[PDB]
């Protein structure tokens, strides 16, 4: 229930990812 | 020359955490390059901090952040892990897709209110150089 937030690298498109909690 | 973003953010239940990365020119920071890591509380205090500094009256202080909110989204992601037996396979991914584009949703409009407000205040010329910013931009001692 932890999400990580990635910005994406210009132009890439942003990311989240599970975590592990 | 002081240029700040967010490149990476994690929610985790209790808490919000921000990497607030900083390339600067300035003399005055010990490092061109580096990274701290911040919650949404710590903005606030800035925020807070910098609204009531004397020097700084008659200037007009970049309005904080607002709290992030991802609560709809995790009630929905703490139900899913309930059902991860029970439910069809592929519905589970769809809900699991569907979940993490709201999350992904959030994340982005409150990055963008964090960071627009740390941006805020490097372009300022007296702000800028704030002490109370200086230590929120580079103290990194965990």
């Amino acid at each position: 229930p932890a999400v990580q937030f990635f910005k994406g690298k210009n132009g890439s498109a942003d990311q989240v990812i599970l975590v592990t909690q | 020359s002081l240029q700040i973003d967010i490149p990476d953010a994690l929610s985790e239940r209790d808490k919000v955490k921000f990497t607030v990365h900083t390339k600067t020119t300035l003399p005055t920071f010990q490092s061109p390059e580096f990274s701290v890591t911040r919650q949404h509380e710590d903005f606030v205090w800035l925020h807070d901090t910098l609204i009531e500094t004397t020097d700084y009256a008659g200037l007009i202080i970049p309005p904080a952040p607002t709290k992030p909110d991802f609560d709809g989204p995790r009630e929905k992601m703490q139900k899913l892990g309930e059902g991860e037996g029970s439910m069809t396979k592929e519905e589970f991914a769809k809900m699991k897709q569907e979940l993490e584009a709201e999350y992904l949703a959030v994340f982005k409009k409150t990055v963008s209110s964090h960071e627009v407000f740390l941006q805020r205040l490097s372009s300022h010329p007296v702000l800028s150089k704030d002490r109370n910013f200086h230590v929120f931009l580079e103290y990194d001692q965990p």
